[PDB]
């Protein structure tokens, strides 16, 4: 090009996190949000109870982890379905976590553990 | 009945069906009674109707 590279784009994460879940017929750690607006959502992000993602210092609330890519200008998502869902009760799911910047992860771990969420340890 | 209401398909949540409804009822029903009697005084020197 005219900078002599182009870049087509990193492949969003799938949905392999989840380790070991409930599998109650309606959904025991699967809780459904509803986008915020121009919001972008992608498998491995802490959310909060609005949906939101958590900043620097909000460490406590911490939902859920997303399990979805969710594209903000369309109002779809990986799937295409309208909504957002998180994993949000007790599951065994590999660390993989996106955290936003600032947001430490003992804190965010910590919170998430008290519901239920256990992380195995990943490596590469 | 009713209608389903559509849901997302990632987040596996369902609906349900309520239950059969049953009761139960009874009926009474009426008595009639009628009594006549024959006496031989409205027979005794009464003329037929109809008759010399």
């Amino acid at each position: 090009a005219y900078q002599g590279f182009t870049k087509l784009g990193e492949r969003e994460p799938l949905n392999d996190i989840i380790l070991w879940e409930e599998i109650t017929p309606t959904g025991h750690s699967r809780k459904e949000y509803a986008p915020v607006a121009s919001t972008e959502y992608r498998v491995g992000e802490v959310l909060k109870a609005d949906g939101s993602k958590v900043a620097a210092g909000q460490e406590a609330q911490a939902d859920s982890v997303c399990i979805v890519n969710f594209y903000a200008d369309l109002q779809l998502s990986y799937h295409g379905q309208l909504k957002v869902v998180g994993i949000y009760r007790d599951a065994e799911l590999k660390d993989l976590l996106k955290l936003e910047s600032g947001v430490d992860a003992a804190a965010v771990k910590s919170a998430l553990k008290a519901k239920g969420i256990d992380f195995v340890p990943t490596g590469l | 009945i009713s209608l389903l209401d559509a849901v997302d398909r990632t987040s596996r949540k369902a609906e349900t069906s309520a239950p059969e409804r049953v009761r139960q009822i009874s009926f009474p029903m009426m008595y009639f009674k009628e009594v006549e009697s024959i006496t031989p005084d409205e027979i005794q020197g009464v003329r037929q109707p109809g008759t010399a």
